[PDB]
C-alpha cells in the first residue's frame, strides 16, 4: 500500500496520555481525538507530533460527532510556523478499539492529507502489545458482489 | 407555452385531476415537489402505451428542466424514451439530454447507461464496449453506490451475455445483486436472474469459488422451481462429484450453452474434484495417487498429469508430479467455504494449538526464570 | 447578549422550488446572511457557525466571530439529499458544547423547510435533553410547514417549557422573502 511502517515517536504517547487525562478530568468522556504530525521518508510514516482538537460524540448514535476542522486548521498553522517539515499524517484516538464512526472520521481527515494514517493509542498500558495499532483508510473490492466499501487495513506500528 | 397543461386540465388523456395538480404544483414553484408527481405520473398505468406523454416532454418540462435535480431528471427522460421507438434519433435525444445534464456525474452515468442499452439493442457491440468502459471508469470515481450503479451492472452484463462471455457476465450479475434489494424484485426476475447466474458460473472462466455462489440467496428463488436441478449441479460442482455431473446430465444437458460446452464443464469439473479431493485429505497423506485421480475424475491415467497440470497453472493447487512413482505431492488448496461443523472443527485444532503453545512458553519461563528479565 | 449561536441551513432537496423568491436556497442565504449580522451587531464577542442539514450532517463552519466565511461556505451549498432533522440538532448541541468561551450562551438557529421524518417521542426527548443542557433553539418553519407545524409545536412547548421565551417557533408563510419576515421574528429581536 502506500504506507509500509509507521513510527510514531514516544511525544506522540506522551502527548496523547497527558490529552487523554486533561481531558477525562471532566469525569465523563469515552475517548479523545487529536491530530498527528510526521514527515515521509520513503514509504515509511514518521508521526513525530500531535495536538489535541476538540472532538465529541453520541453514546448511542455513530452518526452523531463533532470534530472542530477549523480548530485543525489554525492549529496546523500554529505547528507548521515552529516546525514546517511535520505535516498533518493521519490522526489519533484513544478508544481501546475501533469505531463504526471512524472511517467518517478518517474521510474528513482525508482532504488535509489524503492517505491519512489512523493511530489508535491506547491509553491503558497493555502487558504485552505496543500501545499503538496504526490503519489506513482502502477501498475493499469485495468478490461476493456486494458494493465496494471502506475499510481500515492494518499497518504495521513501531514505536 | 402553458396552454398543454390547461388543455389536458379538461379534456386530458390521464385524470384532469392529476393535472390539476400538477398546475398546482406548478404554480405554487414546488418544483422537486413537482417531480415526485412527475415520476408517479410519467409511469401512467393508463397511457404509459400511448405517445401522447411523448409530448410532455417538450411542452411541460423542457420549460422547466433549468432547476430539476439532474439525476431526478434523467430517469424521467427514460421512461420518457420508452414511449418513442425510432432508433438514430433516439441517440440524438439522449445525447442532448446528457448534454444539459452535465453537473451532476451520475445523471450521466444514467444517460450513458440509457444509450448503451440502446445500442446493444440494435447490436453495435463496438461502440457499447467503448461506452461501457467509460462509464465503468467514470463510476469507479463515483464515491460509494447509488441507485444508477444496477443500471450500469445490468447493461454491462447483458453486454457480455450478448457477447457470451460468462466469466464477465457473473462478475456483474453478482455486483447487480449486490447494489438491490432482492425483495425489490419480481419473483420470475428473481428466478431467472439465479439461472442465468448459476449458468455463467457454471460456464465462466476461472469461476471455481462455487461455495460462496451457493450461499448467495438469489439461488434460494430456485429451492422450489424447475431449474432446481441447477442448484443441484452447483453442488456436484461444489463438491468435485463428477459422477454426479454425468447422472444431471440427463438434466442439464437441455440448456443448450450446458450441451454445448460440455466439454468446458466436464474439465472444470475434474478441477474442481481434484481440489475436493485434496482438501479431504489430512496434510500428512496429500500424496495422491494417479490411480485416485484417475478414478475420482473419471479420466484415464495417462491423463491425470495433464489435469494437475491445468490445477497448478490456474493456480487452484500447489505442489509437484512424481511421474515415476505416479504421485502428486500436493501441498495447498484453494481456500473454500466452511461449513459450521467445520469451523467447530478448527477451533478444536486452534484449542490445541493454544495448549501447546502455553505449556511451551511455561517451559520456557520455569527453565530461564533466574535469567529472565 | 453574550451568547453563541450555530445556524442549522438546510439543503435538501426542497430548497431548489421556487416558493420562495428566487429560490428557497437564496433564500435560506440572504435570511443567514441576516441573522449572522444581526448576531455579530447584538454583542462584538458573539460566536456564529454553519451545520448543515443534508442527507448526513456537515459541520461546514464551527463558531468564529467573523461573518463573510458564513456566506462563503453557503455560497457553495449545494441542495442535495434528504432533511435529517434528529441528528443535525445533536450534532449542532455537540459544537456549541465546546464553544471558545464557556460563558456565552446556548444558542441554535434551525432552518426547517422540509417535513420531518421522526415519531413526536424522539423529538420531545431531544427538546427535553436541549432544556436540560438550556439549549435555546431558534427554528424557522418555512417550506412544509403544513405538515410541520406540529411536531415543532411540541418540540418549541417542551423547550420553553412553562415560563421563559427562551425559543421560538417563527413560521412564515410563503412569500416574497422569509428574511423580510425576520427582521419583525423575535429571532432577531
Amino acid at each position: 500500500l502506500a504506507v509500509q511502517k509507521v513510527v510514531v515517536h514516544p511525544l506522540v504517547l506522551l502527548s496523547v496520555v497527558d490529552h487523554f487525562n486533561r481531558i477525562g478530568k471532566v469525569g465523563n468522556q469515552k475517548r479523545v481525538v487529536g491530530v498527528l504530525l510526521g514527515s515521509w521518508q520513503k514509504k515509511v510514516l514518521d508521526v513525530s507530533n500531535s495536538f489535541a482538537v476538540p472532538f465529541d460524540e453520541d453514546d448511542k448514535d455513530d452518526s452523531v460527532w463533532f470534530l472542530d476542522h477549523d480548530y485543525l486548521e489554525n492549529m496546523y498553522g500554529m505547528f507548521k510556523k515552529v516546525n514546517a517539515r511535520e505535516r498533518i499524517v493521519g490522526w489519533y484516538h484513544t478508544g481501546p478499539k475501533l469505531h463504526k464512526n471512524d472511517i467518517a472520521i478518517n474521510e474528513l481527515m482525508k482532504r488535509y492529507c489524503p492517505n491519512s494514517v489512523l493511530v489508535i493509542i491506547d491509553v491503558k498500558p497493555k502487558d504485552l502489545g505496543l500501545p499503538t495499532e496504526a490503519y489506513i483508510s482502502v477501498e475493499e473490492v469485495h468478490d461476493d458482489g456486494t458494493p465496494t466499501s471502506k475499510t481500515f487495513e492494518h499497518v504495521t506500528s513501531e514505536i | 407555452v402553458p396552454g398543454f397543461l390547461q388543455q389536458s386540465q379538461n379534456s386530458g388523456p390521464g385524470q384532469p385531476a392529476v393535472w390539476h395538480r400538477l398546475e398546482e404544483l406548478y404554480t405554487k414553484k414546488l418544483w422537486h415537489q413537482l417531480t415526485l408527481q412527475v415520476l408517479d405520473f410519467v409511469q401512467d398505468p393508463c397511457f404509459a402505451q400511448g405517445d401522447g406523454l411523448i409530448k410532455l416532454y417538450e411542452n411541460f418540462i423542457s420549460e422547466f428542466e433549468h432547476r430539476v435535480n439532474p439525476l431526478s431528471l434523467v430517469e424521467i427522460i427514460l421512461h420518457v424514451v420508452r414511449q418513442m421507438t425510432d432508433p438514430n434519433v433516439a441517440l440524438t435525444f439522449l445525447e442532448k439530454t446528457r448534454e444539459k445534464v452535465k453537473s451532476s456525474d451520475e445523471a450521466v452515468i444514467l444517460c450513458k447507461t440509457a444509450i448503451g442499452a440502446l445500442k446493444l439493442n440494435i447490436g453495435d457491440l463496438q461502440v457499447t464496449k467503448e461506452t461501457i468502459e467509460d462509464v465503468e471508469e467514470m463510476l469507479n470515481n463515483l464515491p460509494g453506490v447509488t441507485s444508477v450503479h444496477s443500471r450500469f451492472y445490468d447493461l454491462s452484463s447483458k453486454y457480455y451475455q450478448t457477447i457470451g462471455n460468462h466469466a464477465s457476465y457473473y462478475k456483474d450479475a453478482l455486483r447487480f445483486l449486490g447494489c438491490v434489494d432482492i425483495k425489490d424484485l419480481p419473483v420470475s426476475e428473481q428466478q431467472e436472474r439465479a439461472f442465468t447466474l448459476g449458468l455463467a458460473g457454471l460456464l465462466g472462466e476461472g469461476v471455481f469459488n462455487f461455495g460462496e455462489l451457493l450461499m448467495h440467496p438469489v439461488l434460494e428463488s430456485l429451492r422450489n422451481t424447475d431449474r432446481q436441478w441447477l442448484i443441484d449441479t452447483l453442488y456436484a460442482f461444489n463438491s468435485g462429484n463428477v459422477e454426479r455431473f454425468q447422472t444431471l446430465k440427463t438434466a442439464w444437458g437441455q440448456q443448450p450453452d450446458l450441451a454445448a460446452n460440455e466439454a468446458q464443464l466436464l474439465r472444470k469439473i475434474q478441477l474442481l474434484c481434484l481440489m475436493e479431493m485434496t482438501f479431504t485429505r489430512p496434510a500428512n497423506h496429500r500424496q495422491l495417487t494417479f490411480e485416485e485421480i484417475a478414478k475420482s475424475a473419471k479420466i484415464t491415467v495417462n491423463e491425470v498429469e495433464l489435469l494437475v497440470m491445468k490445477a497448478l497453472s490456474v493456480g487452484l493447487v500447489k505442489g509437484s508430479i512424481d511421474e515415476v512413482d505416479k504421485r502428486v505431492h500436493m501441498t495447498w488448496v484453494q481456500p473454500r467455504v466452511l461449513d459450521l461443523q467445520q469451523i467447530k472443527g478448527m477451533k478444536d485444532r486452534l484449542e490445541f494449538w493454544c495448549t501447546d503453545v502455553k505449556s511451551m512458553e511455561m517451559l520456557v519461563e520455569h527453565q530461564a526464570h533466574d535469567i529472565l528479565t | 447578549v453574550l451568547e453563541s449561536t450555530m445556524v442549522c441551513v438546510d439543503n435538501s432537496e426542497y430548497m431548489r422550488n421556487g416558493d420562495f423568491l428566487p429560490t428557497r436556497l437564496q433564500a435560506q442565504q440572504d435570511a443567514v446572511n441576516i441573522v449572522c449580522h444581526s448576531k455579530t451587531r447584538s454583542n462584538p464577542e458573539n460566536n456564529v457557525g454553519l451545520i448543515t442539514l443534508a442527507n448526513d450532517c456537515e459541520v461546514l463552519t464551527t463558531l468564529t466571530p467573523d461573518t463573510g466565511r458564513i456566506l462563503s461556505k453557503l455560497h457553495t451549498v449545494q441542495p442535495k439529499g434528504k432533511i435529517t432533522f434528529c441528528t443535525g440538532i445533536r450534532v449542532a448541541h455537540l459544537a456549541l458544547k465546546h464553544r471558545q468561551g464557556k460563558n456565552h450562551k446556548m444558542r441554535i438557529i434551525a432552518f426547517v423547510g422540509s417535513p420531518v421524518e421522526d415519531n413526536e417521542k424522539d423529538l420531545v426527548k431531544l427538546a427535553k435533553r436541549l432544556k436540560k443542557e438550556k439549549v435555546n433553539v431558534d427554528i424557522i418553519n418555512f417550506g412544509e410547514e403544513e405538515v410541520n407545524t406540529e411536531k415543532l409545536t411540541a418540540f418549541v412547548n417542551t423547550l420553553n417549557g412553562k415560563d421563559g421565551t427562551g425559543s421560538h417557533l417563527v413560521t412564515v408563510p410563503p412569500g416574497p422573502s422569509l428574511a423580510d419576515a425576520l427582521i419583525s421574528s423575535p429571532i432577531l429581536a
